[PDB]
C-alpha cells in the first residue's frame, strides 16, 4: 500500500533496456547475461502479472506505452520461453491485455498484433523449409512429430559426444568445443524439460582431454539447483563427476545440507538420513577427495560452534551412510582408511568401524574400555608419528555415534565402581584441550554425582529438587545430558520428568540442544534394536510436547 | 592436422599406461591402485616415482590466450583435468612412498601461484597434501575451501548456540 | 608394526560374516607383544593354510581395465596372443581403450591394436 | 460402439471446418461443445484406446476416411492422423482457430478465457491445456535453439536426425497402408513423387530403407516399387553420394544388378581426348570421370558379396569393347588401373 509502481516501475525500464541488449541472443554474451538474469526477471513478471490481473486493460496506461515492444522482445527471445513458467506467465499477461470488444481501432490493432505474436510462438516453423514442406505434403502437423523429432536430434548428439570422448587422441573429427559451449548455454533454460536428461548426462560424463574447462559454471550450478531440488532425477555417476570437476557446486550443496538441520527440520534425523540417501553424497564421498572436502567443511563448522549437537548428529548419520556405500561397491581395491583418515593411526579407526549391532550388549563395556585406553595412549602420550594432538583424535571419535553415546547409559548400568576408563573417556568427549588437572577434577565431580544418583535410584522416585541441589560452569552440559540419560534409564523417572525439565528449561537454546539429544537417542535405539518401551514412549511424549514450546 | 599425439606419448610404458588409466573417469582412481597391484605382481616391482615426478614437472610450450602469445606449462597442467585430479587423489594415498624433493616443486605448481582462472581443485588438493606432509599449515588462511565457503559457513554457525567445549586454547 | 592393522576380507558373503563377528568380539584381545600371527590366530580364532596350493594361488580373471569380473554379465573373455601377458580383458573396456589409442585402425568390424600391459598385437572382433 | 462413430464424424467435420474462414455464426456455446467433445474423445483415448477390436475398428474408420478424402483435390487436409493423434484433439483445433482470422470477438475472448483463466485452477489431475501448450512452445523454442546453436548437418545423412525422423514418419505412413490394403502403396508412392520435392524425396527414401524394423515389409514394398520405377532410379543414382548407395545396395541386393547398368550406360557414352588425358562427356549433363570414379571406389570399399558384382561387370564390359591393357582405349581399364 506504499510504493504502488516504483519498485516495479524502475525495474520495468531496467529489464526493458536489457531486452534491447539481448534481443534474441544470437551471440555468446547476450546469451550468458540472459541466462543469469532470467529468473529475477521472471519474478518481476510475477509481480507485473499480478499488477495487471488485479486491474483491467485498455483503460490504464501505467507502463502500457512500451509494453508491446517489451513483450515482442521477450517473445522473439526464445531463451525466455525455455524457462519453467516464464512462457505461461507471458500467456496470462497477454490474456490480461486482450479487449473483448475493441472500440477504437488501436484496440483492434493491439489484439491482432497479439494474435500475430501468438501464432509466431505456436504455429511458426522457426526451422528448415524442406522438412517443413515434406510433412505438409504428407499431411501432418508440427505437433505430431516434434517430440520424437526432438528426441532424435538429442540422441544423435548424445551418441556423437560419446564418440568424441572415446576418441582419446585419434585423427578424427575433434568436435567443435564451440558447439559444446553453445549447448552448455542452450540446455540450462529448459533443463527441466524432460526430453533432455540423457544429453546432460552425456555432457557431464564425456569429459574429454582438455586441460582447461570449456563449459560455463552457470550451467554447473543451474544443474546443481535442480539436483538438490529433485526436479531432474539423474543417475549417480553423472552427478559424481559434476561434483568432481566443479567445486562451488559441491560447496553450495554441502551448504544446502546445513540449511535443513538449522532452518526447517531441527532434530528430525529421519528427514536427514532421507536427504543424505536421496542424494548420492555418501556414494560420491566414496571418492577420497570429496570426503576430505566435506570433512574440512564440517571441521570449520565444528570450530565455529564449539560442539553443536545437531551438527554432530548430522555427521554420524552421514558417516553411517558413507560406510555402507563403501562396503557395498568397493570389493576389489578399496582405499586404505588412512586415506580418508590420515592424521590418525589406522588401528583405532579399525576398531571404531565395528557396529554395535554386531556384538552382544554385554561386551560393549569391554569395547569402550579398550577404546578409551587407546585414546589415552594417543592424546596423553602425544608423540610424533600420530595425530597432531587431542582435537584430531577427538574429531575421529565424533563420527562413530553409538560408541560415543553409550558411555553414559553404560555408566548408569555400571555405577558400581564406575571404571576410570569411561570417566576419562566421557571427560575427553565433553572436553578436549582440558589437561589431566581438569579431567581429574571432572572425574571426581561426576563420581560424587554418581554416589548421589546411585542411592537416589535405589530410593523411591524422589523429587526434582534433590537433583537440582547437586547441580550448583565448566561441567553444566556434561552433567545436564548425563542427568537426561539417568532420567529415561532409571524407571524412577517418568514421574518427576517435567519437574526436572521445567527446572532446567531456562531458555529455548538449551531446549533445542536437549531436543536434538532426545531425537538422537531415540534414533539410536530404533536403529540398534535396543529399547525400553517405557523410555521410548516417555521421551516421545516429552519431545512432542517440547516441539510445541521450542 | 587437427590431431595431436598424447602428451605422455614419449615415456616409460608403465607410467604412460597409468596416465591412460587415470584418464578413465572417477573410477580411474581405483584403477590406479589396480595398476600398482598388477605391477608389484609383474616382473618390475620397483616403480620409479622419482622418474615420474621429473616428467610431471618438466616444461614445454603452448600458444594460448590469443593466437599470438607463447607460454610454458609443465606436463602436469597441460594434461587433462580428470587425470590431474585422479592423480592427486592417488598421490595422497601413496604419500608414504614418494620423495619430498620432487613433491615440493610439484606442490609449487599445485599452488598455481599467480594463475588467473586457476584450478580450484588442484589448489585445494595441493594445500591438503602439504598439510598431510606436516608442512602445509602455511601460517595463512590455509583453507582448501574458499573464503566464500567459510564466510557463508560462519554466517549460519552464528545461528546455533555453541557448546562450552574448549577447542581453541586462546 | 606390532599394532593392529587396517584389515578386511574379500570373497563370499556367507563365509565373510562369521569371521567378521569373531573379529568384532575378539578385537579387544589384541596383544602387540607376541607375534601379530599369534594375535591373529586367537582373535579370529583360527589357524591358516601354509601355501595350501603354492602353485595355483590365483590366475586372476579380472578385466585388467576395470579390474572387475561380470561386466554387465560379460566375462573378460578377450585375451592376449602372448605367453608372457595372457591377460583376460573385457570386450567393451578393450574397445574403448584401443579406439582412443591413435595407433589403432578399423576394419569392417574387426580392430587391431596393442595389448595395454605388454604392447603386442591384439585383435578384437565385435 | 456405434455411438463412437456419429460422435467422431461430426467431430471431424467440425475439425476440418474449424480452419475455414466462414466463422461468423460461432459462439462460445459451439466452443464449449467442441471442447467437451474433444475432452470426451481424449478421455476415450485414455480409457480403452489400448489393444482391442474397438481400437482396430476406429483405426479402420480413420484410414477409410483418409483414403476417401484422398489427401488431394477437394482437400490435402492434414487432419488428425490416427489413434495417437486423437490424444490431443482439442489442441489441434485450438491451433487451427488462432490462424483462422474469421475468429470473431466474443467467442475468441471466451476461448482465451477458457484456455487461460490464470493459475486459478492450477490444481488439476489431468495434464491440461495450459501445461500441454507450455511444453509445446517450450519444445518448439528448444528445437529452433538446437537447430541454430549446436546443430550440425551430418555427412552421413542416415545418421542425420531430420532425415531419420522423416524416414520413420514415412514408414509409419506405409505400415498403415500395408495393413489397410485400401489402395496399393504404389499408388501412394507415385502421387507422392509427383506432388512433392523429389530431390528431398530421394534422400528421405534413401534413409528410409535402412531403418531396422520395430514391429521390414515397408523396405520390401519400396524396392518392389523402385525396381519397377527407373526414372526415379535415374535421378536417384544421380543426386546422392557414393557410400549411401553402396550400403543401400548391400542392404537390398535386388538393387545391385540394375545399378551397375545405370553407370555402365554413362560409362560407355564418353570419349577420350588426347588434348587432356581424360574421358569426357559428349553432353553437358554426363557424369564426370571423377564423379563416377568416386562411386566405383565406394563400391570397391563394400562387402565381398557386392564387391565381385561390379568387379566382373567391369571386365565383361571391357572385353566386349576389346580387352585392351593400356590407357586411351578403355574407360574400364582406366578405372581398373586407377583402383590400385
Ligand atoms: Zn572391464
Ligand atoms: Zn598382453
Amino acid at each position: 500500500m506504499a510504493q504502488d509502481s516504483v519498485d516495479l516501475s524502475c525495474d520495468y525500464q531496467f529489464w526493458m533496456q536489457k531486452l534491447s541488449v539481448w534481443d534474441q541472443a544470437s551471440t555468446l554474451e547476450t546469451q550468458q547475461d540472459t541466462c543469469l538474469h532470467v529468473a529475477q526477471f521472471q519474478e518481476f513478471l510475477r509481480k507485473m502479472y499480478e499488477a495487471l490481473k488485479e486491474m483491467d486493460s485498455n483503460t490504464v496506461i501505467e507502463r502500457f506505452p512500451t509494453i508491446g515492444q517489451l513483450l515482442a522482445k521477450a517473445c522473439w527471445n526464445p531463451f525466455i520461453l525455455a524457462y519453467d513458467e516464464s512462457q505461461k506467465i507471458l500467456i496470462w499477461c497477454l490474456c490480461c491485455l486482450i479487449n473483448k470488444e475493441p472500440q477504437n481501432s488501436g484496440q483492434s490493432k493491439l489484439n491482432s498484433w497479439i494474435q500475430g505474436v501468438l501464432s509466431h510462438i505456436l504455429s511458426a516453423l522457426r526451422f528448415d523449409k524442406e522438412v517443413a514442406l515434406f510433412t505438409q505434403g504428407l499431411g501432418y502437423a508440427p505437433i505430431d512429430y516434434y517430440p520424437g523429432l526432438l528426441k532424435n536430434m538429442v540422441l544423435s548428439l548424445a551418441s556423437e559426444l560419446r564418440e568424441n570422448h572415446l576418441n582419446g587422441f585419434n585423427t578424427q573429427r575433434r568436435m567443435a568445443p564451440e558447439r559444446v559451449a553453445s549447448l552448455s548455454r542452450v540446455c540450462v533454460p529448459l533443463i527441466t524439460l524432460t526430453d533432455v536428461d540423457p544429453l546432460v548426462e552425456a555432457l557431464l560424463i564425456c569429459h574429454g582431454r582438455e586441460p582447461q574447462e570449456i563449459l560455463q559454471p552457470e550451467f554447473f550450478e543451474a544443474v546443481n539447483e535442480a539436483i538438490l531440488l529433485k526436479k531432474i532425477s539423474l543417475p549417480m555417476s553423472a552427478v559424481v563427476c559434476l561434483w568432481l570437476r566443479h567445486l562451488p557446486s559441491l560447496e553450495k550443496a554441502m551448504l544446502h545440507l546445513f540449511e535443513k538441520l538449522i532452518s526447517s527440520e531441527r532434530n528430525c534425523l529421519r528427514r536427514i538420513e532421507c536427504f543424505i540417501k536421496d542424494s548420492s553424497l555418501p556414494q560420491a564421498a566414496c571418492h577420497p577427495a570429496i570426503f576430505r572436502v566435506v570433512d574440512e567443511m564440517f571441521r570449520c563448522a565444528l570450530l565455529e560452534t564449539d560442539g553443536a549437537l545437531e551438527i554432530i548428529a548430522t555427521i554420524q548419520v552421514f558417516t553411517q551412510c558413507f560406510v555402507e556405500a563403501l562396503e557395498k561397491a568397493s570389493k576389489q581395491l578399496r582405499f586404505a582408511l588412512k586415506t580418508y583418515f590420515p592424521y590418525t593411526s589406522p588401528s583405532l579407526a579399525m576398531v571404531l568401524l565395528q557396529d554395535p549391532q554386531d556384538i552382544p550388549r554385554g561386551h560393549w563395556l569391554q569395547t569402550l574400555k579398550h577404546i578409551s585406553e587407546l585414546l589415552r595412549e594417543a592424546v596423553e602420550d602425544q608423540t610424533h608419528g600420530s595425530c597432531g594432538g587431542p582435537f584430531e583424535s577427538w574429531f575421529l571419535f565424533i563420527h562413530f555415534g553409538g560408541w560415543a553415546e553409550m558411555v553414559a547409559e553404560q555408566l548408569l548400568m555400571s555405577a558400581a565402581e564406575p571404571p576410570t576408563a569411561l570417566l576419562w573417556l566421557l571427560a575427553f568427549y565433553y572436553g578436549p584441550r582440558d589437561g589431566r588437572q581438569q579431567r581429574a577434577q571432572t572425574m571426581v565431580q561426576v563420581k560424587a554425582v554418581l554416589g548421589h544418583l546411585l542411592a537416589m535410584s535405589r530410593s523411591s522416585s524422589l523429587s526434582a529438587q534433590d537433583l537440582q541441589t547437586v547441580a550448583g560452569a565448566p561441567a553444566q552440559q556434561l552433567i545436564r545430558h548425563l542427568l537426561l540419560n539417568f532420567l529415561l534409564w532409571a524407571p524412577g523417572g517418568h514421574t518427576i520428568a517435567w519437574d526436572v525439565i521445567t527446572l532446567m528449561a531456562h531458555t529455548a537454546e538449551i531446549t533445542h540442544e536437549i531436543i536434538g539429544f532426545l531425537d538422537q537417542t531415540l534414533y539410536r535405539w530404533n536403529r540398534l534394536g535396543i529399547e525400553s518401551p517405557r523410555s521410548e514412549k516417555l521421551a516421545r511424549e516429552l519431545l512432542k510436547e517440547l516441539r510445541t514450546q521450542v | 592436422e587437427g590431431v595431436e599425439p598424447a602428451p605422455w606419448a614419449q615415456l616409460e610404458a608403465p607410467a604412460r599406461l597409468l596416465l591412460q588409466a587415470l584418464q578413465a573417469g572417477p573410477e580411474g582412481a581405483r584403477r590406479g591402485l589396480g595398476v600398482l597391484r598388477a605391477l608389484g605382481s609383474r616382473g618390475w616391482e620397483p616403480f620409479d616415482w622419482g622418474r615420474l615426478l621429473e616428467a610431471l614437472c618438466r616444461e614445454e610450450p603452448v600458444v594460448q590466450g590469443p593466437d599470438g602469445r607463447l607460454e610454458l606449462k609443465p606436463l602436469l597442467l597441460r594434461l587433462p583435468r580428470i587425470c590431474q585430479r585422479n592423480l592427486m587423489s592417488l598421490l595422497m594415498a601413496v604419500r608414504p612412498s614418494l620423495p619430498e624433493s620432487g613433491l615440493l616443486s610439484v606442490l609449487q605448481i599445485a599452488q598455481q601461484d599467480l594463475a588467473p582462472d586457476p584450478d580450484a581443485w588442484l589448489r585445494a588438493l595441493g594445500e591438503l597434501l602439504r598439510r598431510d606432509l606436516g608442512v602445509g599449515t602455511s601460517m595463512e588462511g590455509a583453507s582448501p575451501l574458499s573464503e566464500r565457503c567459510q564466510r557463508q559457513l560462519q554466517s549460519l554457525c552464528r545461528g546455533l548456540g555453541l557448546g562450552g567445549r574448549r577447542l581453541k586454547s586462546p | 608394526p606390532t599394532m593392529l592393522p587396517e584389515c578386511f576380507f574379500l570373497g563370499a558373503d556367507h563365509v565373510v560374516k562369521p569371521l567378521g563377528i569373531k573379529l568384532s568380539r575378539n578385537i579387544h584381545l589384541w596383544d602387540p607383544e607376541n607375534s601379530v600371527l599369534q594375535n591373529l590366530k586367537d582373535v579370529l580364532e583360527i589357524d591358516f593354510p601354509a601355501r595350501a596350493i603354492l602353485e595355483k594361488s590365483d590366475f586372476t580373471m579380472d578385466c585388467g581395465i576395470c579390474y572387475a569380473y561380470q561386466l554387465d554379465g560379460t566375462i573378460p573373455d578377450q585375451v592376449c596372443d602372448n605367453s608372457q601377458c595372457g591377460q583376460p580383458f573385457h570386450q567393451i573396456c578393450l574397445y574403448e581403450w584401443l579406439r582412443g589409442l591413435l595407433t589403432s585402425r578399423q576394419s569392417f568390424n574387426i580392430i587391431f591394436g596393442e595389448c595395454p600391459y605388454c604392447s603386442k598385437p591384439i585383435t578384437l572382433k565385435m | 460402439m456405434e455411438s463412437l462413430l456419429q460422435h467422431l464424424d461430426r467431430f471431424s467435420e467440425l475439425l476440418a471446418v474449424s480452419s475455414t474462414t466462414y466463422v461468423s455464426t460461432w459462439d462460445p456455446a459451439t466452443v464449449r461443445r467442441a471442447l467437451q467433445w474433444a475432452r470426451y474423445l481424449r478421455h476415450i483415448h485414455r480409457r480403452f484406446g489400448r489393444h482391442g477390436p474397438i481400437r482396430t475398428a476406429l483405426e479402420r474408420r480413420l484410414h477409410n476416411q483418409w483414403r476417401q478424402e484422398g489427401g488431394f483435390g477437394r482437400g490435402p487436409v492434414p487432419g488428425l492422423a490416427n489413434f495417437q493423434a486423437l490424444g490431443h484433439c482439442d489442441v489441434l483445433l485450438s491451433l487451427r482457430l488462432l490462424e483462422n482470422r474469421a475468429l470473431g470477438d466474443a467467442a475468441r475472448y471466451h476461448l482465451v478465457q477458457q484456455l487461460f483463466p490464470g493459475p486459478g485452477v492450477r490444481d488439476a489431475d489431468e495434464e491440461t491445456l495450459q501445461e500441454s501448450l507450455a511444453r509445446l512452445a517450450r519444445r518448439r523454442s528448444a528445437v529452433h535453439m538446437l537447430r541454430f546453436n549446436g546443430y550440425r548437418e551430418n555427412p552421413n545423412l542416415q545418421e542425420d536426425s531430420l532425415m531419420k525422423t522423416q524416414a520413420e514418419l514415412l514408414l509409419e505412413r506405409l505400415q498403415e497402408v500395408g495393413k489397410a490394403e485400401a489402395e496399393r502403396p504404389a499408388r501412394f508412392l507415385s502421387s507422392l513423387w509427383e506432388r512433392l520435392p523429389q530431390n528431398n524425396f530421394l534422400k528421405v527414401i534413401a534413409v528410409a530403407l535402412l531403418q531396422p524394423p520395430l514391429s521390414g515389409e515397408g523396405s520390401q514394398v519400396l524396392v518392389h516399387w523402385l525396381l519397377g520405377n527407373s526414372e526415379v532410379f535415374a535421378a536417384f543414382c544421380r543426386a546422392l553420394p557414393a557410400g549411401l548407395l553402396t550400403l543401400v545396395t548391400s542392404r537390398h541386393p535386388a538393387l545391385s544388378p540394375v545399378y551397375l547398368g545405370l553407370l555402365t550406360d554413362w560409362g560407355q557414352r564418353l570419349h577420350y581426348d588426347l588434348q587432356k588425358g581424360i574421358w569426357v562427356g559428349t553432353e553437358s549433363q554426363d557424369v564426370p570421370w571423377e564423379e563416377l570414379h568416386n562411386r566405383f571406389q565406394s563400391l570397391c570399399q563394400a562387402p565381398p558379396p557386392l564387391k565381385d558384382k561390379v568387379l566382373t561387370a567391369l571386365e565383361t564390359c571391357k572385353a566386349q569393347d576389346g580387352d585392351f591393357e593400356v590407357p586411351g582405349l578403355s574407360i574400364w581399364t582406366d578405372l581398373l588401373l586407377a583402383l590400385r
